[PDB]
């Protein structure tokens, strides 16, 4: 929602993902991917454990 | 025993080192350095153009 | 140069960390120095920190003094007196920490 906003469209290929739209991703949304995609890796390391 | 239990803490800071890494101040940093070594890219890829 | 940003943001965080363990032992300042080195090492490059490498041995117990540590060695040898400093095998090469 906070991507799409923007006008971007958040493509998946599992869990890391990147995004489609006209442009390069400004710094913010891209961070945000960024860290969403690493917190799910850690989330699932912390999920096993 | 002190210095056991500090260092013991400081050893485990490894994991706060790691959940810094994906917080979202570091992570704006980084991704401001990428975009700007980018778009440095671009402009040298554009001006060869 | 993000190695670089890993190393000296890690070292910002590690400073506020690191101070009251400095002013709770100042006489360690050297061991925690290179300790928070080593931290920062392993934020930047990524090489998995070891703990049995950087656990400081606690070879004495604390003691009061009332009674002083007494200490008999009937059977001494150099590995009894000294210590003897261990070892282990991986890949049959010889290490230790």
């Amino acid at each position: 929602r906070e991507a799409q906003e923007a006008g971007f469209a958040l493509s998946t290929n599992g869990e890391r993902l990147e995004l489609t739209g006209p442009g390069p991703v400004p710094a913010e949304l891209s961070a945000r991917l960024e860290e969403v995609t690493l917190g799910s890796l850690a989330a699932s390391a912390e999920l096993e454990v | 025993i002190h210095l056991a239990e500090a260092v013991e803490g400081l050893l485990l800071e490894v994991n706060r080192l790691d959940e810094l890494f994906r917080q979202g101040s570091f992570l704006r940093e980084k991704t401001q350095l990428e975009a700007r070594f980018k778009e440095a890219r671009e402009q040298q890829l554009e001006a060869l153009r | 140069a993000l190695r670089r940003l890993r190393r000296d943001w890690a070292l910002h965080y590690l400073n506020n960390r690191f101070e009251p363990l400095f002013q709770r032992f100042p006489q360690a300042r050297a061991y925690l120095e290179a300790l928070r080195a080593r931290l920062a090492r392993y934020a930047e490059t990524g090489e998995p920190l070891d703990p049995a490498q950087w656990r400081p041995n606690l070879l004495t117990s604390s003691s009061s003094g009332t009674p002083p540590p007494i200490v008999y060695e009937p059977y001494a040898t150099a590995p009894r007196l000294f210590g003897r400093l261990d070892y282990l095998v991986d890949r049959g090469v010889w290490s230790t920490n």
